[PDB]
């Protein structure tokens, strides 16, 4: 029963000691496509500076205040700076003209019913860079992450009530219902995409 | 957004 939860681990803390997730991937620390001129970037959070993460959390609480009190797990603003800044939070942060942060991914990498996972926290767009291909193209770095450091899925929750971005990940990027989702036994669902 | 059960 140890052994293999041992080797579950052994993969989650390697990927957790790693210094930049993208070093062999430059192709994906750059989008250029449909007017935007996006540098991303891969840190931990200790890797951050502190604006950086105010930027981040008042993005995420502009965009999802209203939708976590339509939810019932409510919003409080400890709760969710303690998240967003715990040490094993990982940063995907795209950066418009390498300059004004626009968007960003709070992920992990963690053990999930038993599976390593890539667990990704936050997908986050400023309005004006939405609808632009740059969300998807966030999500393929996750997915590519995943595969390198051989967790077994990508795994997320969505708001039943967030109806664009559930259809965003079930219809455009085919994510499944995962089963630990209380839908396979609630105002959310858990979703995942197999490596 | 956030981590659910
Ligand atoms: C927790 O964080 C887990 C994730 S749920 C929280 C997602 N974040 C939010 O809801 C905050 C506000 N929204 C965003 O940050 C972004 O809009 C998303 C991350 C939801 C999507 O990123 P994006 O706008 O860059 O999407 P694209 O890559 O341009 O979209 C590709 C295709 O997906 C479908 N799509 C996206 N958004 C849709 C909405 N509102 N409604 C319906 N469909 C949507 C489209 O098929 C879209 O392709 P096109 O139609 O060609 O644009
Ligand atoms: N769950």
């Amino acid at each position: 029963e140890r052994a293999a939860m041992d080797a579950v681990c052994a993969k989650v803390d390697a990927a957790n000691r790693l210094g930049d997730p993208l070093e062999a991937f430059p192709v994906f620390k750059k989008y250029d496509r449909n007017g935007l001129n996006v540098s991303i970037e891969c840190k931990r959070v200790s890797g951050l500076e502190p604006a950086t993460v105010d930027w981040a959390f008042d993005l995420t609480k502009t965009n999802m205040q209203t939708m976590y009190e339509q939810s019932e797990w409510g919003w409080k603003d400890r709760e969710k700076r303690e998240e967003m800044t715990d040490d094993r939070a990982w940063y995907l942060i795209a950066w418009e003209n390498s300059s004004v942060p626009v968007a960003f991914s709070h992920f992990r990498f963690d053990v999930e019913c038993g599976d390593e996972v890539l667990y990704c926290y936050e997908v986050q767009l400023e309005s004006k860079v939405r609808r632009k291909g740059l969300g998807k193209f966030l999500i393929q770095i996750l997915q590519l992450m995943a595969n390198s450091t051989q967790m077994k899925k990508v795994m997320l929750t969505v708001f039943k009530h967030n109806h664009g971005a559930y259809q965003f990940f079930r219809e455009a990027l085919q994510f499944e219902i995962d089963d630990s989702s209380p839908s396979m036994s609630c105002s959310y669902e858990i979703l995942s995409r197999r490596t | 957004s956030g981590r659910g059960k």
